[PDB]
């Protein structure tokens, strides 16, 4: 038995991660990425920095002191080979340890930073050791842009499994019908947590918007009407903060949450916030609704409630993906 | 049932012929419009004979453009002689037809050897043709040709057992595609 | 075969075609490329079965470029010539229709000319069913220099659609080689 499994949703939705996490799952080199995760980093710093002053309202410092670290992070923004002095790390830090610095990464949904920004930042004083190397949360945490089409193979009770990895942005999709011919079942990836925030190829459509159009463009699709979907809502953690914090709300970007009320299928995670709740299975009913509209039982759709940086929740689902291909005989 | 069915399928150890007219559209000229027709039939029949002899499978023709494949429909490992045997008899067969038209006509051939992909595309009137990164650069052999000379590929060589007498073509300095993919050609003497 | 005194001529390619056909280990070299290519051919194939359309002959296709012909079933009067336009349209909205589905800008260019044609076939190994002609390569040339999501057409071709109800605008002085330097026109929409 061989099943390819092609991994499809927007940009970031975390489809890179997964494949990590069959790796880390069902499969010394780590030294090259710590080049990359440095590059982290510097990039979630500076942008951060560099939001300041272009907000409404721009945000100040909780320390003039600072001032010139902010000074030093700008001017060495472009910098190509850098070499991470120890500097770098000290005022990356103090920087980061600014009030003024944070009250700016709370307004990230703003301007366009990558996930990792706090994870990394919070462990400046481990990465900036030379004896430093990785843990497995590092390398999952870690970003890089896919670009093209990448097929790392794997095995699971003897069960062998193709899995292909592909970019999400607009201008990378254009590879994807390459792998519609032959596909045992799609792995739709949705960035759950960005119903807030806009994505990067224009900095105006809202992501969740895309997200849930291009599923709606791959589910209605003329090469895939047979073929059935597992949608994994990701970046649950994400979601379930930035819902209970209660800052940017989800009404407020996607007012149809306004009359919706909790279902009775529903199955909470045991003891979660019944509003965390609400939120999920509001975001999961949105991608069912464009799913139970056509089709007409010749394809079908797998909701799941996902976080791609947890192995433990991953390794959970993956096996309800492994049950649901031999199941339905594909 | 998604897609529609595809006939095409891959072929390795393969060689691609190509062949154009040298200064059709300056003889185009002088001699009426069936005129041409009358001699590039004419040619072509004769083409298609020699294809039989030499193991080679005729493609398409596209006006003044004659191009076939050695290597099909069943593989052969001799594949490459056939294409280099089939361009020197469309060489002499050109001066012979070239009684007829009594004007300066010419073939340029261009041989490479690679994978193909081949069959048929669409729905309705179907016609066999070839496809690959080889298959391009096929035609810009013949593109970055010689005039009655045989422009070979690194790779054609290399099936060619070096039984024919070659010198370097230089196409890299004849054809914009040739120069920049560092491709290496040579001319049969 | 025989010549005709007044034949439409279309030639409609898509460059960005070539840049997106690949080879790889991923893409098994090339053949989900044709792939979509099929599909293509074949929606644009699936025309020449509708009514408004059943007096339109699909020619040839070469690479990824549809060559088809209006007004081969006689003995206004250019109902065809704007029948070839019509269809022509026709292609694109098919292309736009892939496009949603197989997430890609892909654009027609296309090139329309009319006039004396020859008819008939050409080859000993397997016959097919072509046209040649003056005709034939300049419509060929008001696509190899067109521009995407417009038709490319002679000024006598102009000066047709014009009197059919099609306005136009000059795009200026095209050299096509052999028969030199002559005005083209793009159609409006
Ligand atoms: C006055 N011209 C003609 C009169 C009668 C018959 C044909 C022609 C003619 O010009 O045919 C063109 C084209 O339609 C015809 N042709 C190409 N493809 C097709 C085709 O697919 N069907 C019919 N005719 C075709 O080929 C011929 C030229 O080949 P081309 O590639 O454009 O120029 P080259 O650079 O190869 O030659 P030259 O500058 O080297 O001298
Ligand atoms: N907190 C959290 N972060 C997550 C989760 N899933 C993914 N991420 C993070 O989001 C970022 C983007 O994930 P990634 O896998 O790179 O996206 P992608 O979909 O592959 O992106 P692309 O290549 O199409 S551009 C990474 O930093 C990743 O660690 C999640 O469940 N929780
Ligand atoms: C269809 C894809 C692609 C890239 C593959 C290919 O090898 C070609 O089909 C050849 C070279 C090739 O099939 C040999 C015949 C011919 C007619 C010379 C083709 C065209 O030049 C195509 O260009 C066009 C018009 O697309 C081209 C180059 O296109
Ligand atoms: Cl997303
Ligand atoms: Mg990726
Ligand atoms: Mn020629
Ligand atoms: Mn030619």
């Amino acid at each position: 038995a061989t099943h390819r499994l092609l991994l499809l949703g927007a940009g970031e939705s975390g489809k890179s991660t997964i494949v990590k996490q069959m790796r880390i799952l069902h499969v010394g080199e780590k030294a090259t990425k710590v080049q990359d995760i440095k590059n982290n980093l510097k990039e979630a710093i500076e942008t951060i920095v560099a939001a300041m002053s272009n907000l409404v309202p721009p945000v100040e410092l909780a320390n003039p002191e600072n001032q010139f670290r902010v000074d030093y992070i700008l001017s060495v923004m472009n910098v190509p080979d850098f070499d991470f002095p120890p500097e770098f790390y000290e005022h990356a830090k103090a920087l980061w340890e600014d009030e003024g610095v944070r009250a700016c990464y709370e307004r990230s949904n703003e301007y366009q930073l990558i996930d990792c920004a706090q994870y990394f930042l919070d462990k400046i004083d481990v990465i900036k050791q030379d004896d430093y190397v990785p843990s497995d949360q590092d390398l999952l945490r870690c970003r890089v842009l896919t670009s093209g089409i990448f097929e790392t193979k794997f095995q699971v009770d003897k069960v062998n499994f193709h899995m292909f990895d592909v970019g999400g942005q607009r201008d990378e999709r254009r590879k994807w019908i390459q792998c519609f011919n032959d596909v045992t079942a799609i792995i739709f990836v949705v960035a759950s947590s960005s119903y807030n925030m806009v994505i990067r190829e224009d900095n105006q459509t809202n992501r969740l918007q895309e997200a849930l159009n291009l599923f709606k463009s791959i589910w209605n699709n003329r090469w895939l009407r047979t073929i059935s979907v597992i949608l994994f809502l990701n970046k649950q953690d994400l979601l379930a903060e930035k819902v209970l914090a209660g800052k940017s709300k989800i009404e407020d970007y996607f007012p149809e949450f306004a009359r919706y009320t909790t279902p009775e299928d529903a199955t909470p995670e045991p003891g979660e916030d019944p509003r965390v709740t609400r939120a999920k299975y509001f975001i999961r009913d949105e991608f069912l609704r464009i799913s139970t509209a056509s089709g007409d039982g010749r394809h079908y759709c797998y909701p799941h409630f996902t976080c791609a940086v947890d192995t433990e929740n991953i390794r959970r689902v993956f096996n309800d993906c492994r049950d649901i291909i031999q199941r339905m005989h594909l | 049932m998604m897609f529609h069915k595809i006939y095409i399928q891959k072929h390795d150890n393969v060689s691609i012929l190509f062949a154009d007219i040298e200064g059709f559209t300056s003889l185009a000229s002088q001699c009426t419009a069936q005129e041409l027709v009358m001699t590039l039939n004419e040619l072509f029949a004769r083409f298609d004979k020699l294809a039989a002899e030499n193991h080679c499978l005729r493609i398409k023709i596209l006006g003044d453009c004659y191009y076939c494949v050695s290597g099909l429909p069943e593989a052969r490992a001799d594949h490459a002689h056939c294409c280099v045997e089939m361009g020197m008899d469309m060489i002499e067969a050109i001066s012979l037809v070239r009684e007829m038209t009594g004007v300066n006509v010419n073939m340029r051939v261009g041989i490479h050897s690679g994978r193909v992909h081949c069959g048929v595309l669409g729905l309705r009137k179907w016609q066999f043709d070839v496809w690959s990164n080889d298959v391009t650069l096929a035609n810009h052999m013949e593109a970055g040709g010689k005039a009655g000379r045989i422009h070979i590929t690194k790779a054609t060589l290399s099936y060619l057992n070096g039984d024919y007498e070659v010198e370097p073509g230089c196409g890299g300095e004849r054809n914009a595609y040739l120069k920049e993919h560092s491709i290496e050609t040579f001319l049969i003497l | 075969h025989q010549s005709y005194d007044c034949v439409c001529v279309m030639f409609a390619s898509i460059p960005d075609f070539k840049e997106f056909y690949t080879e790889s280990d991923v893409n098994k070299e090339g053949l989900e490329c044709l792939r979509l290519l099929n599909e293509i051919i074949a929606d644009f194939d699936d025309l020449l079965s509708k009514p408004k359309f059943s007096g339109v002959e699909k020619i040839k296709t070469i690479g990824s470029t549809y060559m088809a012909a209006t007004g081969l079933s006689a003995i206004r009067q250019y109902m065809h010539i704007g029948t070839m336009v019509e269809f022509a349209y026709a292609l694109v909205g098919k292309l736009d229709a892939i496009n949603k589905h197989s997430f890609n800008d892909f654009k027609l260019r296309v090139g329309i000319n009319h006039g004396p044609v020859i008819a008939g076939v050409i080859g000993a190994q397997k016959p097919q069913y072509d046209i040649w002609g003056n005709t034939v390569n300049v419509a060929s040339r008001m696509d190899s220099t067109g521009v995407l999501d417009k038709i490319q057409v002679t000024e006598e071709t102009s000066l047709i659609l014009q009197t059919l109800g099609y306005t136009c605008t000059c795009r200026g002085i095209i050299n096509v080689k052999g028969k030199g330097d002559l005005k083209t026109y793009f159609v409006n929409t």
